[PDB]
């Protein structure tokens, strides 16, 4: 199975601090956590996310916030997980045909 | 039969009201152990010597002893992001969350 | 009727096992009886899974069963038994007596 | 002694040593013997310590007394007893019930 290179951020934590990366164990996906608070988007954490837990949130190649954000802190948190190298550096959230 | 085995159980944290402190994931496959433990207790149910003896007593006299119970015997971790006294807390391996094995105890 | 350790005396002659166990005559094995209801008390050493399943059952009884009251710590007894005519002494024959009950 | 739950027992079974035919039994362990007896023929099989765990009934005797009818195995020859005083397991006595009364005798 693949070892993802992922973006890494955790001030309260192999890891390249110089590149802000973590090489994850086989099966693990990348994740990121941002907080959209008072008209700002702030990076909270990034790193590795276990395959264990039947997690459909993490099969996407790109980091996409898919489920209505958690109720915690007034629905400000933005979590995604994704299955390609460095996919967790950024996130995304009438139809295109009309 | 409905013998002791692992069965589906999805936990949605919003349904149990834990979305208040768990940030991610929104829920997970926890599974559960359901079904009966019949004497003689099958090897794959990893019975303890106590479970075997209790099961035999229950067969003879259901008032003296309870059946052996179908319960999780191995649990697996998930990754989690949660609030711990207002602090956002990451655990790659938050232990005890998902059933991998069921047995008779 | 909360989950707790209750007595259970095992008589080997009555269960038919003194064909092979020749000592002791019997022993106090105990058992675990009673219900596990959310919230699960810390002395029942609940697993994170048991706490979550207990809460799901309280919210929706059709979605999950209660956590189960089971032995969580077993202790060894001494035994003499026969293995094809050979007497075998074991001071510590593991898994035989309940010392702790909990919710799983 | 009684405060420290140690007692000296006879020992036969070729942290604690068992020189000169005795053994120390700690943590409230009782003394035990196992003989095999047929009429005037007696053989000592084993002697030593018996765990308190499971608190077997007949290990409360101060003297080594066989109070349960011997197992049917080996022609009813086994004689096990356990006991709660120093060196109590050097000898045994028998005090076990007679078979019960039925309409046929």
């Amino acid at each position: 199975n693949q070892e993802r290179l992922c973006a890494f951020k955790d001030p309260y934590q192999r890891i390249s601090h110089e590149n802000g990366t973590i090489l994850c164990s086989k099966g693990s996906t990348c994740y990121g956590l941002w907080e959209k608070s008072k008209g700002d988007i702030n990076l909270v954490k990034q790193g590795c996310w276990s395959h264990i837990g039947d997690p459909q949130e993490c099969h996407y190649e790109e980091c996409v916030v898919t489920t209505t954000p958690p109720s915690i802190q007034n629905g400000t948190y933005r979590f995604c997980c994704c299955s390609t190298d460095l996919c967790n550096v950024n996130f995304t959230e009438t139809t295109p045909l009309s | 039969g409905n013998y002791c085995k692992r069965t589906p159980l999805y936990i949605d944290f919003k349904e149990i009201g834990w979305d208040s402190w768990i940030i991610a994931p929104p829920g997970y496959e926890a599974y559960e152990c359901r079904g009966v433990c019949n004497y003689p207790l099958a090897e794959h149910l990893t019975p303890t010597k106590h479970a075997i003896i209790q099961a035999l007593v229950h067969l003879k006299n259901s008032q003296k002893a309870s059946k052996a119970c179908c319960v999780p015997t191995k649990l697996e971790p998930i990754s989690i992001l949660y609030l711990d006294k207002g602090v956002v807390t990451y655990k790659f391996k938050y232990e005890g969350m998902a059933v991998s094995e069921c047995g008779c105890r």
